[PDB]
């Protein structure tokens, strides 16, 4: 099939420059119209870049324009978008996308990468585990839970065991407050379960390059 | 500029049943050469969007055709039939017509079910987080609905502190239900000055922790 | 002229009627391959695009098509060979046929007719006109169909397609189809229209180059040079406006072509795009109707040849149809058996036709019995020829009856009373055929022992002993190998092998000496017992011992009867027997340098043009990429006006680039040919006489040389220039760019570049019409006709219509035999090119779609190097047909630089030699000898010797050819003698300046000749290189009696003159000679044949001037009539070149000798 994959990106200070590159393989790369679609917390959508097949057709709206250029490498099939003086409204994913023949114009959507526009330094967050008084036996289950605050921006990641523990997991999203994030997580296993092998809570802070598992015990 | 409007922003229905999205467009889109030119899109909790109809009538190769589209000029209806929980996420139109190109706000959609009590636990603060200055407490209402649920926190029974950060899951495709979580946060002083604090679901549901630590 | 269509056809039998109908259907079918090749090119596209948009399925669907592109393939190669080759038979088998008819119909005819039209031109037309029926009936008609179909099915496949776009392209279709056809037109007639050009020039060209020992000797060269300038300035102004038009249609026609392309695919995205066609239907659409629209353009060339064909007919079958009064064949003739000699004739008015104002003939009335030797007496101009003439049925007489025994010409047949008259004419003139068949050419069956038995009846068996192949001598043309003395009794020979009834001689005995002339009339008295018999001749010696002598006066027979009765009767013939008792170089180029400007731009220019078709494919391939990629619709919309911008731009840069390429290049072209014309002509007037002697250089092959050769070397030279760098630019580009985007494709159409650009070629020359080369060769067989009509001598001694009829047809039957198997050849050619581009058309996209599927290449790339490779080989193929032949121009520019760097043995410029200040009028001749340098065998002179002084007018007499212009030649520095010595008052003339003794003296000329101009002027003509006044001109006018017939004529000084005065009468042309060398005023004077065609009373008047002016100069006075020879001062008769007497006249009236029989031969 398709696949799309994007990367770059990251944290940036106002009026910077990032270069946006998506690879795609595996449909003629050198053929296909190519745009770029952007999504804004506000989970709101809108239209960013579109670029011809191999040529020098671009379009941009009001906004982006005289401020974003598109270009396409056909030699290793490669679509780069290059930011240039990035106010802070425009954090967001971005999507590449493809153009579906009979005129369908997003028909096969990468993985969205993240920019993080704002003047603040690169917050790592505390971990800290949850549990129960002295393990309390619950009914026939025990909640566990994970509390990752004080962290910027945005990206993180969490998992229990490595991912080894995903059937009984919330993930709740990130509340913003102060310009620093918090985010939970919680996780339900039998009471025969974590008493006897201790749970772990695994968390990745790309930006800071922080990366902590913090074990879950009575 | 067009301005896209979709009337239903939340589409609550019921398991097995029709449920239509109705976006209105403004200045009768029509391209040049003829063609209307206007699509929707899905998007799943924590998937890319992908593609249902490239135009009003023709549906996209992949689609059930359960999903029906109808459109005239300057408005355009999808008729979903026999809702199935894979169809839950959220609705955009889009139109290439015009020299700008806008995505229409998103409408929600919501599996209708019965009610469901949150199954609530409180946790107290962590040691590591009392050494540096801190006490947050965190209570969890897990696989509840509907989502409309308060929560409040009572410090020494009495009290009803109101620093608090919640946050809520979207419905899940499994069971329907929602999750919250309401975390307390306060310091470590104001919080060694009290032993008694609970969570309570609201005939409400109370949860609580005798001591900070054990 | 345009009637009788149905008649043109009316030579065919039915085989060709089935020809033509089966030559049609193939035209048909031929014409229905290009259209359908457009659908299944229209129908692949589609499948490209829809594969590529996605491909393991696009191989197999391409094989398909590729199937049925080499089924049309097919398809039009077997079609295409039958059309041509059908057509080309049915055409050949009629020409023949009408060839073989017409002649037929040419070699019969009443000798009056005959007098009323041109040997030559008649001789021309039947050429010409039967190549133009040819060129015809041949191909056009088939080309024509074949347009034809092809037009009807492009529409119809772009109806049936898509109706809208084919509208459209209706809607612009008549602006394309008149540009197809006024480009066809140019492309056909740029050749002819030079020829047009010229004539004007040409004609004055002609005239003086034929003219030329007259107009040398009189000085008028650089004169007659200024009138050529001028024509040819006109000549040069029409060539370039010529050329200025033909480019400027061209250029539009491109700028048209361009501008279709541009609506059709700005119209055809606006189709597409709303999603009614596809955009494999737009190009079947388009392209179908644009090609079905160029059709159209091909048709005029055949409807015009066509035109010309009826028109050449008309003229030609009523050469055929029109009968004669006197027929040559008749089955009806009366024919007698106990043939009797009897001649009656009575009451006999008969007049020519081809003047029959005047009548000569005012009834003459004779009966003749049998043995009856009867001679006729008189002057030269009562028509002793005339009733030979009439004697053989040559006409018939206006009144009266003519019989021969007993009964009426008028109601028997002609051809055996034809052979059974032998006859001799004034002038014998021996056949090319060998000297056997000559002497055969009497009559059918004769054998060698009757041949030897005949010539030694006519005494020509010594020389015919003395040289090589006795039986087997091809005797040259006219006679010219032997003497006039064999050639009249080898004549006299061909008269007696007939074995005749009744014999006619007409001055057998003119150039014969008195032996031959014994021994032949002994022979003649040998053979006159069983026959009657007619002799006509000037000696008397063999008129004595005849039977009747009679005598013309007006016409009338006068005097009858026997010797003693006209001794008795003393009338003219007792006055008269009173009185008788290579290397070829590469230096054509270094002429025109000076005209480098014209070339530098006109090459760059010529790249250009070139560099197009890349362009074209680059800006095509990428258009239809524009609908092939995955691209929004703005996308699509705004680079499909981008590329239709292009395609305007490139027309509107093709336009002016062919206009400049055309107008530079042809006025390099036009101002070549204007500077050689004008420096050949001058170096031809400079060059010697002698040189216009040699039979290799002739009065024709120097006009021809003129009027093409200096109009070739521009071909070689530019043509050369541009066709390379056009051809290098278009073919080194293409294959370039199709290198680069896809090489394994490039490499499997290299391959068959060559029989492309081959194809180009051969489809050129077939719109070309280029002569056809088996008619070319067939000149050979022309002479024959030529000479059969041209001798018209043994034609009339013998009807011989079946002898040389039948040696024609014979001749034509060879070429005939070639002619079918061109016809085959060249059908087999043309099937097999375009076959060839058709299957080009599929295993270049077969191998495409292979290289497509597996992701070597696109499909934008396998479109562009089809186009940039295959039709610009196509196109260097058509570039290079209209390129003229390098090596026949580069052979002509070697010939006329061999004319230009001639040099002359006498120069004309030069003022060296001896200058001396005085003379006084003294020439002295000794021991002369001179031989023609054309007849370097026969010698005319043998040491003559004179001794002239000042005023003595010295008579020249002799016979006719002893050497009596030779002498002036000798004296106007025409021909230097090898031997002799010449002083002209003690200074020899080959030591003196060469134009002073040609200013000094002036002559008139044996034949008068007059320039183009007025009459004033032209009498004037004589003096140059000084103010010429009007007073001497009337009073020149008035001493030569000329000024009376110029003051009564209307523009009496202004009255334009025609070709050699035509206009006016003989004797005053002659007199306004006299006029004309009066005005030189010469201290030598010489006159030939000053009274040949002059009335009397004007011989006085114009020999009062002289003896009045005879005075201070030397007068030389060369005549027949004795009137001027009686008052000379001393007189001199040539024998063979050879000085006899010499002296007073009194001296030569005491010494009887030859003299004596010259002067006394009319008198008393
Ligand atoms: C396989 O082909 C065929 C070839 C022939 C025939 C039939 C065919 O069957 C079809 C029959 N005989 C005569 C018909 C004919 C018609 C026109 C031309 N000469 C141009 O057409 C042209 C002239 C330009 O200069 C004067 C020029 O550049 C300025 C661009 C020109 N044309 C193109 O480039 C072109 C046009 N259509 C195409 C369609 C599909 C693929 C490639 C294409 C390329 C030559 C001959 C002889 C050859
Ligand atoms: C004094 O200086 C000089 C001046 C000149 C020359 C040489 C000179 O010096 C030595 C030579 N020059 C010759 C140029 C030339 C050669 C051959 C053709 N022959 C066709 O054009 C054609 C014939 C068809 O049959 C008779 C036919 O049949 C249907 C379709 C034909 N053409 C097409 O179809 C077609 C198709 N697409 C086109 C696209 C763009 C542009 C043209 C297109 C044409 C046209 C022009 C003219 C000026
Ligand atoms: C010169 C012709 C008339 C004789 C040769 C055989 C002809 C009749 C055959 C050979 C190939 C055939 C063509 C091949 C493909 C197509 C495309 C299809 O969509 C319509 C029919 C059509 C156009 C066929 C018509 C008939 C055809 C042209
Ligand atoms: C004198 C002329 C008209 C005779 C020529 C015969 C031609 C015109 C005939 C013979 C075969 C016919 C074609 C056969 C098949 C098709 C396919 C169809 O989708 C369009 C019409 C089309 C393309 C026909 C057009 C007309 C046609 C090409
Ligand atoms: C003298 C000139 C105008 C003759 C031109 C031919 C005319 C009669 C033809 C040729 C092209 C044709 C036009 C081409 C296409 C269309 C689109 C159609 O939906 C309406 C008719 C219309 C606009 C046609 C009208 C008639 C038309 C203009
Ligand atoms: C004979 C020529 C030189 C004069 C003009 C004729 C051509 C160029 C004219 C005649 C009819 C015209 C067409 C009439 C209608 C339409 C439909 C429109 O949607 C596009 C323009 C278009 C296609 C016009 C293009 C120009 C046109 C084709
Ligand atoms: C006389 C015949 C040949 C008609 C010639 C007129 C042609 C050349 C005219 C008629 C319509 C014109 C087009 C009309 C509009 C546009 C859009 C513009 O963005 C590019 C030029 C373009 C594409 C024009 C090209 C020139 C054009 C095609
Ligand atoms: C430049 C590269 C890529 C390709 C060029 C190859 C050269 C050698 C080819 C391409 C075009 C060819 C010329 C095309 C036509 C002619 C005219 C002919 O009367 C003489 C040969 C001549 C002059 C050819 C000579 C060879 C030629 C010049
Ligand atoms: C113009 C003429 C002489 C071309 C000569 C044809 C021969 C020599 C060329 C032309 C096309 C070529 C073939 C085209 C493609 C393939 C498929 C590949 O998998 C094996 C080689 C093979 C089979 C090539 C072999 C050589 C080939 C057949
Ligand atoms: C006429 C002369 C100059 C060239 C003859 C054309 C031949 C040699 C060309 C045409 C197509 C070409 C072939 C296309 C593809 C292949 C397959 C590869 O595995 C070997 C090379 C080979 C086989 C190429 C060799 C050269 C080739 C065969
Ligand atoms: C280096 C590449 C171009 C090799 C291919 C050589 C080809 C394209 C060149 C070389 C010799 C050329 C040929 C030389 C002779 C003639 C005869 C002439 O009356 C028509 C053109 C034609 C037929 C030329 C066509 C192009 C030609 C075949
Ligand atoms: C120029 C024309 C007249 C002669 C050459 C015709 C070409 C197109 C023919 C001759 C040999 C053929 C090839 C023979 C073998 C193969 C290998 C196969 O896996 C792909 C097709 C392919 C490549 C064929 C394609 C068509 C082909 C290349
Ligand atoms: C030159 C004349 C006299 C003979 C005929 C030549 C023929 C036989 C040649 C010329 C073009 C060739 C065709 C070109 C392409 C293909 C497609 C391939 O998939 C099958 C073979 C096939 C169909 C070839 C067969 C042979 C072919 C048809």
């Amino acid at each position: 099939e398709v696949i799309l994959v994007e990367s770059g990106g990251g944290l940036v200070k106002p009026g910077g420059s990032l270069k946006l590159s998506c690879a795609a393989s595996g449909f003629t790369f050198s053929s296909y119209t190519m745009s770029w679609v952007r999504q804004t917390p506000e989970k709101r959508l809108e239209w960013v870049a579109t670029i011809s097949s191999g040529g020098g057709n671009t379009y941009y709206p009001d906004s982006v324009k005289g401020r974003f250029t598109i270009s396409r490498d056909n030699a290793k099939n490669n679509l780069y978008l290059q930011m240039s003086s990035l106010r802070s409204e425009d954090t967001a994913l971005y999507y590449c996308a493809r153009y579906y023949r009979y005129e369908a114009w997003f028909a096969s959507w990468g993985q969205g990468t993240l920019v993080t526009v704002s003047a603040a330094k690169t917050t790592a967050p505390s971990v800290y585990p949850l549990a129960p008084v002295c393990g309390d036996t619950t009914g026939s289950s025990v909640t566990l839970g994970c509390l990752v605050k004080g962290y910027f921006p945005e990206p993180v990641t969490l998992t229990w065991n490595s991912g080894s523990l995903s059937s009984g997991v919330h993930t709740f999203p990130a509340v913003l407050q102060s310009d620093l994030y918090t985010l939970s997580s919680s996780v339900t296993v039998t009471s025969s379960t974590w008493p006897s092998q201790s749970i772990t809570c695994n968390v990745a802070h790309p930006a800071s390059s922080t990366k902590v598992d913090k074990k879950i015990e009575p | 500029d067009v301005l896209m409007t979709q009337t239903p922003v939340s589409l609550s229905v019921s398991l097995g049943d029709q449920a239509s999205i109705s976006c209105r467009s403004s200045q009768s889109i029509v391209h040049s050469t003829g063609n209307t030119y206007l699509e929707w899109y899905l998007q799943k909790p924590g998937q890319s969007p992908k593609l249902l109809i490239y135009k009003i009538s023709n549906r996209f190769s992949g689609v059930p055709d359960r999903f029906s589209g109808s459109g005239s000029g300057t408005d355009f209806t999808l008729k979903i039939s026999r809702v199935e929980a894979e169809d839950l996420g959220v609705y955009y139109c889009f139109q290439a017509s015009h020299a700008p190109r806008t995505f229409g706000g998103g409408t929600k959609l919501e599996i209708k079910r019965a009610d469901a009590a949150p199954t609530v636990s409180i946790f107290p603060p962590s040691s590591e987080q009392l050494t540096s200055g801190g006490a947050s407490v965190v209570c969890f209402l897990n696989n509840f609905y509907p989502k409309d649920i308060n929560v409040k926190w009572k410090i020494d029974g009495s009290e009803r502190q109101n620093g608090v950060l919640n946050s809520w899951t979207d419905q899940d495709s499994k069971d329907s239900t929602y999750s919250m979580s309401s975390t307390l946060t306060l310091t470590k002083d104001e919080y060694e000055r009290h032993n008694s604090y609970t969570c309570e679901a609201t005939s409400p549901i109370v949860k609580s922790f005798n001591r900070n630590e054990c | 002229p345009t009637v009788s269509v149905f008649s043109m056809f009316r030579y065919s039998n039915w085989l060709d009627k089935l020809y033509m109908v089966v030559g049609t259907l193939a035209a048909i079918i031929h014409g229905a391959g290009l259209p359908l090749m457009m659908l299944v090119f229209g129908e692949m596209t589609d499948i490209f695009a829809n594969a590529g948009n996605l491909f393991m399925n696009l191989e197999e669907d391409m094989t398909r098509y590729a199937y049925y592109y080499s089924g049309i393939g097919a398809g039009v190669l077997v079609a295409a060979y039958i059309q041509v080759s059908f057509w080309c038979l049915a055409a050949g088998r009629q020409i023949h046929k009408i060839r073989k008819q017409f002649f037929h119909a040419i070699m019969r005819q009443e000798i009056g007719w005959f007098d009323v039209h041109d040997v030559g031109e008649l001789n021309t037309r039947l050429t010409d006109d039967v190549s133009k029926i040819n060129e015809g009936i041949g191909d056009k008609i088939g080309m024509f169909f074949q347009s034809m179909a092809t037009f009807f099915t492009g529409f119809i496949v772009g109806f049936t397609r898509g109706w809208k776009l084919t509208l459209v392209i209706l809607a612009i279709s008549p602006v394309l189809g008149l540009s197809a056809a006024v480009w066809a037109k140019i492309l056909s007639s740029f050749t002819d229209k030079e020829l047009l050009a010229y004539a004007k020039a040409g004609a004055v060209a002609e005239e003086v180059l034929a003219a030329i020992r007259t107009v040398i000797a009189f000085g008028g060269q650089k004169k007659e040079l200024e009138r050529y300038n001028k024509n040819l300035e006109e000549a040069k102004r029409i060539g370039i406006k010529k050329a200025i038009t033909a480019n400027i249609s061209i250029g539009a026609a491109f700028l048209l072509i361009y501008a279709s392309y541009a609506l059709a695919f700005w119209y055809g995205t606006t189709l597409v795009l709303s999603g009614e066609y596809s955009i494999g239907q737009v190009l079947t659409v388009f392209f179908s109707v644009l090609i079905g629209a160029f059709s159209v353009g091909q048709a005029s060339p055949s409807i015009e040849a066509f035109a010309n064909a009826r028109g050449a007919a008309y003229e030609i079958f009523k050469i055929i149809d029109n009968k004669p009064s006197i027929d040559s064949y008749s089955k009806s003739g009366h024919k007698p058996d106990n043939i009797k000699g009897n001649l009656e004739f009575r009451n006999v008015h008969f007049s020519y036709p081809s003047r029959k104002e005047v009548k000569i003939l005012k009834g003459l009335n004779l009966k003749v019995q049998s043995g009856q030797t009867v001679a006729l007496v008189g002057n030269s101009g009562c028509g002793k020829s005339t009733t030979v003439q009439l004697m053989q049925r040559l006409y018939d007489p206006t009144e009266g009856m003519v019989s021969v025994d007993g009964q009426d010409i008028r109601t028997i047949n002609v051809r055996f009373l034809r052979e059974i008259i032998g006859v001799v004419s004034q002038e014998p003139v021996l056949f090319a055929t060998t000297i056997a068949e000559n002497i055969r050419y009497g009559r059918e069956n004769v054998t060698m022992d009757e041949i030897e038995k005949a010539v030694k009846e006519a005494n020509a068996y010594d020389f015919i002993m003395k040289l090589p192949h006795k039986f087997d001598t091809l005797v040259g043309e006219r006679g010219a190998q032997l003497s006039g003395g064999q050639k009249q009794r080898i004549a006299i020979a061909r008269a007696l092998v007939r074995n005749p009834k009744i014999l006619l001689l007409d001055e057998a005995t003119s150039a014969l000496d008195t032996e031959s002339e014994a021994v032949v009339q002994v022979a003649l008295d040998k053979a006159r017992k069983g026959r009657t018999t007619i002799v006509i001749a000037h000696r008397l010696s063999t008129v004595r011992n005849a039977d009747v002598i009679a005598g013309f006066d007006d016409g009338v027979i006068v005097e009858k009867g026997n010797h003693d009765e006209l001794m008795k009767e003393k009338g003219i013939y007792f006055k008269l027997v009173t009185m008788q008792t290579p290397v070829s170089f590469w230096r054509i180029m270094k002429l025109n340098l000076t005209e480098w400007p014209y070339f530098v731009v006109g090459v760059f220019c010529a790249i250009i043009n070139g560099g197009l078709q890349p362009a074209f494919a680059i800006i095509f391939s990428k258009i239809i990429g524009v609908f092939t990629r995955i691209d929004d619709p703005e996308t699509k919309r705004q680079n499909s006006n981008l590329f239709s911008l292009l395609f305007l731009a490139l027309g509107i840069i093709s336009f002016i680039t062919f206009f400049l390429q055309g107008f530079t290049f042809g006025k390099a072209g036009e101002i070549l040919t204007k500077r050689l014309r004008y420096m050949v002509f001058r170096s031809m007037l400079r060059q010697d006489v002698s040189w216009f002697d040699d039979p290799k250089n002739t009065t024709g092959a120097l006009t021809t040389r003129l009027a093409n050769d200096a109009a070739q070397v521009k071909g070689a030279i530019g043509s050369r220039l541009a066709v390379i760098t056009q051809n290098i630019a278009n073919l080194g580009t293409g294959i370039i760019i199709s290198f680069i985007y896809g090489w394994q494709l490039t490499l499997l159409l290299l391959a068959i570049v060559p029989i492309i650009a081959i194809a180009g070629v051969v489809e050129m020359k077939m719109l070309s019409g280029q002569a056809l080369k088996d008619k070319k060769e067939l000149e050979g067989a022309g002479k024959i006709a030529t000479e059969a009509i041209e001798n018209f001598r043994t034609v009339v001694s013998l009807t011989q219509e079946q002898k040389f009829e039948h040696m024609y047809a014979q001749s034509l039957q060879v070429p005939y035999r070639n002619s079918l198997r061109k016809a085959h050849i060249f059908g087999i050619t043309f099937s097999f090119t375009q076959a060839m581009m058709y299957f080009s058309y599929a295993g270049c996209f077969r191998f495409g779609a292979y290289l497509v599927a597996h992701k070597l290449m696109s499909f934008e790339d396998v479109l562009l190097v089809f186009s940039a490779v295959v039709f610009g080989a196509m196109a260097v193929g058509q570039v290079s047909s209209f390129a003229p032949d390098y090596a026949k121009a580069k052979i002509s520019a070697a010939h006329i630089i061999m004319i230009i760097e001639k040099t002359p043995l006498i120069d004309s410029y030069s003022t060296e030699g001896l200058m001396p200040n005085t003379l006084e009028g003294n020439v002295t001749f000794g021991e002369v000898v001179f031989n023609y340098p054309t007849r370097p065998d026969i010698p005319v002179l043998q040491g003559l010797s004179l001794e002239v002084k000042k005023g003595q007018t010295l008579a020249l007499v002799g016979s006719s050819g002893c050497g009596k212009s030779t002498v002036v030649q000798l004296l106007e520095r025409f021909y230097d003698p090898l031997a002799g010595k010449v002083l002209l008052d003690g200074k020899e003339i080959k030591r003196l300046n060469v134009q002073w003794l040609r200013a000094h003296l002036g002559i008139v000329s044996q034949e008068p000749i007059l320039f183009d101009c007025s009459i004033a002027e032209n009498i004037a003509y004589g003096d140059n290189s000084r103010v010429v006044s009007q007073e001497e001109i009337v009073r020149a006018a008035k001493e030569a009696n000329i000024h009376a017939f110029i003051e009564s004529l209307p523009n009496k000084y202004s009255t334009k003159v025609g070709d050699k005065g035509t206009q006016l009468s003989g004797g005053q042309k002659q007199r306004i000679a006299i006029a004309r060398a009066l005005v030189r005023q010469p201290h030598i004077l010489l006159l030939d044949e000053a009274t040949s065609a002059l009335d009397t009373e004007s011989e006085k008047v114009v020999q009062e001037a002289l003896d009045k002016a005879r005075e201070g100069r030397t007068c030389i006075v060369i005549a027949h009539r004795l009137s001027t020879i009686q008052n000379a001062d001393l007189i001199v008769v040539f024998q063979n070149g050879r000085v006899k007497e010499h002296g007073t006249h009194q001296q030569l009236l005491a010494q009887k000798g030859i003299y004596f029989s010259m002067v006394s031969v009319q008198a008393g």
